[PDB]
RNA sequence: AAUAUUAAAA
């Protein structure tokens, strides 16, 4: 499911959005 | 944009020898000598065209010409081997060309050199672009002779059938041809020959024609309104030529009015053709062609002319008769390419002899890779995985990876239940239960709402009233009798109006129960309630996805000869890659660039970050429906769109683009050398053959990879070229990432022939047009989806 | 509209 393991959901950008 | 040159050969896979349709073409190290050619009147047929040209070089040789052999392109491109006697200034001649005689005026003047030792030097040392000059040039000569003797319909050539007879039915036959088309190769200019085959109108009497249109055995009535309108439809703008008196006429429109009543200056046509040519008509009743002056013919004293080209769409039973006349077995395409070949004897053509072209007889001959098959992951209990054997595999012994727990759900029957009678709806929804159970997509309530309907009119009172009433509903199964307008209005209310996921299944698929077609159901419905079939497996993937990466496939559709062009941009919205969201837009017809690129990408941008968290460092952009010839002003406008996405997004956000063009319309065919290794009754490559040299550009990044498994005809294997590549991949890694999406379908448990990225792009645009099935801002409107409905795999 | 492939695109 995941779709991540990339690691590292990161909190240091503009959130576009 | 300069497109990216080869990074190398792959090395990946079994060997395998193949055999291409491409044949060696040889030309001296000379220069070629270009006039441009202006002919009054200026508007003729290239046809007519190539008569004037025809007759002057006949009727010209002690002034100019001579004994050369000049060859032409029928427009204003005419080329000879020794510079004709003229300076830098103007001929002009006068000519005259017999029906009855026409009299054109005809100019010459001189243009430039064309080197064919400069395309000699491209082709060796790469050190200059490809000069499109030589080439064009090279083209023109190889083909004069074919223009002149057969029917040009664009770079195919046709003549008339002789002893076989395949009617389509609405006055339209099927003639059989080869294509021709001559390219560069890293090893040499290609001669490319295939067979070719497209509709064309009978030669039959106005009278027949009118018959098959309307279909009717001729009880004599006038045509109805609705007959007359659907019969001018038809037959508007095509030409007819007159049995009383030769001559022809190009149709413009069908008179509202019959022929004893159509008058003109006064008089009715059926007693001027009494007046004269004693002629009693015997169909009266019907209208008269409108050929704006006031000429007007009879239907019965008109012929539809020979050699005129179907460009309109054809019906499904048009199609699918059509498919049948002209699909052949892998081997029997060889002999049949084999025969046009000697059938040409290119080496014996006068003008391809002028310029001193030499032709190799027989098909080169290629080593070829076939790429092993990913495999894929799937969950449930099990966590089987799927080895594909010939690009193919089964859900047998297998779950979903994500399986979609349905609770509530239920179903509309828009056949009549004399045909769909409730015993059969209850072992439908029994074997599917089962089947969708044993995929890992539990369907475990019984029906919430199970009701019969009639009409398109009554989907979205019902469909309104199906969200109002029952909470948490995930899917509404659809049944229908056949072909219906009740499709579109399902599509439409379901995607547009209500966001409501829907599964319509045909009628005669309830009635009896394949095991195999319940399953692709599943495929599906747990797509269509946001589940995932199966994922890559993962560590066998190419290193592009140790970083955040997205997938984007692109496509454009045009209208049937004022419908809107509809452009289709899907995203990745996972690491997987299996979950994709799509955006869609309408625009002018017949523009082949996708004008709203720059923000259908960023809103993809914008989901992937939702969805995933993560800012997308690659993009690997993936586009079809491109026609070559236009492809440097595409590539020009999307690729800056693209990346001006990313410039609105973030001050200094600089992903890296790969830039794709997936091409499937061409005449590139690939058979085994050996026989063994023919694969099904039809005899094609295997799934994942691979070719990029020999027949690939001489320096850029281009490869043929035939994904699929070919089960009836021959299979054509997609070409793909790399426009731009900022991720610098190699030859391996881009080659078999382009495989592995292949397996990525949701469809089906089948590798198919072109990536998934571009295949669901096609399918969002084709949903669009259903969409738009009854102003631009009202246009645009129609296709956006539902707020509920963008989250998910609707195009399923 | 189970699905892929196939041909076209007076």
């Amino acid at each position: 499911n995941g779709t991540s393991a990339w690691g590292k959901p990161i909190d240091s950008g503009p959130s576009w959005g | 944009f300069q497109a990216p040159r080869r990074p190398g050969i792959g090395t990946v896979g079994k060997p395998i020898k193949l055999l291409a349709n491409y044949f060696e073409v040889d030309i001296p190290k000379i220069d070629v000598y270009h006039y441009e050619v202006d002919i009054k009147p200026d508007k003729c047929p290239r046809r007519v065209n190539r008569e004037v040209v025809e007759y002057m070089v006949q009727h010209f040789k002690p002034q100019i010409f001579g004994d050369r052999k000049p060859v032409y392109d029928g427009k204003k491109n005419i080329y000879t081997v020794t510079a004709l006697p003229i300076g830098n200034e103007r001929v002009d001649f006068e000519v005259t060309i017999p029906g009855k005689d026409r009299i054109f005026k005809v100019s010459i003047k001189w243009l430039a050199i064309v080197s064919w030792r400069m395309l000699h030097e491209a082709l060796v040392s790469g050190q200059i672009p490809v000069p499109l000059e030589s080439v064009q040039a090279l083209d023109v000569a190889m083909r004069h002779l074919a223009s002149m003797r057969y029917t040009p319909v664009g770079r195919s050539f046709f003549s008339p059938p002789e002893g076989y007879y395949h009617p389509l039915g609405g006055g339209r036959e099927v003639w059989f041809g080869f294509h021709q088309s001559v390219r560069p190769a890293m090893w040499k200019m290609m001669l490319n020959i295939d067979v070719s085959a497209t509709a064309f109108y009978k030669a039959q009497p106005v009278i027949e024609f009118m018959c098959e249109v309307l279909d009717i055995r001729n009880q004599p009535k006038p045509l109805t309104d609705s007959q007359r309108v659907r019969f001018t439809k038809e037959i508007k703008g095509l030409k007819v030529e007159v049995t009383h008196c030769k001559r022809k006429y190009r149709v413009c429109n069908v008179t509202r009015r019959p022929a004893s009543h159509q008058t003109f200056p006064e008089c009715t046509v059926a007693q001027y053709f009494k007046q004269k040519y004693n002629l009693q008509l015997k169909y009266p009743h019907l209208p008269c062609l409108q050929v704006q002056k006031h000429t007007y013919l009879p239907l019965e004293v008109c012929n539809i002319v020979a050699g005129q080209r179907c460009i309109k769409k054809l019906t499904d039973n048009q199609t699918s008769t059509m498919i049948k006349a002209t699909a052949r077995s892998a081997p029997d395409r060889q002999e049949e390419i084999s025969r046009l070949m000697k059938n040409a004897s290119y080496n014996l053509d006068p003008y391809i002899q002028e310029f001193g072209i030499k032709v190799k007889d027989d098909m080169t001959e290629v080593t070829g890779r076939v790429l092993p098959a990913p495999i894929l992951q799937y969950g449930g209990r099990n966590r089987a995985i799927a080895t594909p054997n010939q690009g193919v595999w089964d859900m047998r012994g297998k779950q979903f990876y994500n399986g979609i727990e349905i609770k509530v759900w239920a179903i509309a029957c828009f056949a009549p239940q004399k045909q769909c009678r409730e015993e059969v709806l209850k072992n439908f929804t029994d074997q599917l239960r089962k089947i969708s159970k044993d995929a890992g997509m539990p369907i475990q309530g019984q029906p919430c709402f199970c009701k019969y309907a009639q009409g398109a009119d009554s989907v979205e009172p019902m469909f309104r009233h199906l969200k109002n009433t029952y909470s948490g509903l995930q899917l509404i199964i659809v049944i229908l009798p056949g072909k219906t307008p009740v499709y579109a209005e399902v599509k439409r209310v379901g995607d547009t109006l209500l966001g409501m996921a829907t599964q319509c299944v045909q009628v005669k698929n309830v009635v009896k129960t394949s095991p195999q077609t319940l399953s692709n159901l599943c495929l599906k419905i747990n797509v269509k309630l946001g589940g995932i079939n199966n994922i890559l497996v993962p560590h066998q993937r190419s290193a592009v996805f140790q970083q955040p990466v997205i997938f984007l496939g692109a496509d454009v559709t045009h209208p049937p000869a004022k419908k809107p062009s509809i452009t289709a941009v899907v995203g990745s919205m996972d690491a997987h890659p299996s979950r994709y969201c799509a955006t869609v837009r309408v625009q002018r017809p017949r523009q082949e660039i996708i004008e709203d690129l720059s923000y259908m990408v960023r809103e993809l941008l914008i989901q992937f970050y939702k969805s995933t968290r993560f800012k997308p460092t690659r993009i690997i952009f993936y586009r079809d429906g491109v026609p070559e010839g236009q492809l440097p002003q595409i590539l020009h406008y999307e690729l800056l769109a693209i990346r001006d996405a990313c410039i609105k997004l973030e001050k200094d956000y600089q992903p890296g683009i790969t830039y794709i063009v997936v091409q499937k319309r061409h005449h590139t065919r690939l058979f085994c050398a050996d026989k063994n290794e023919r694969i099904g009754k039809s005899g094609n490559i295997p799934a994942g053959t691979t070719v990029d040299t020999n027949i690939t550009h001489p320096f850029e990044f281009d490869f043929y990879l035939c994904s699929h498994a070919g089960i009836q005809g021959t299979s054509r294997p997609s070409h793909y070229y790399v426009l731009w590549d900022d991720n610098r991949f190699t030859a391996d890694e881009l080659q078999i990432l382009t495989y592995q999406l292949c397996h990525t379908y949701v469809r089906c448990t089948r590798s198919v022939s072109i990536p998934a990225p571009a295949y669901y792009a096609r399918l969002v645009a084709f949903r669009a047009r259903y969409h738009l099935v009854d102003d631009p801002q009202a246009l645009a409107k129609a296709v956006q989806v539902h707020q509920d409905t963008l989250r998910t795999m609707y195009f399923a």
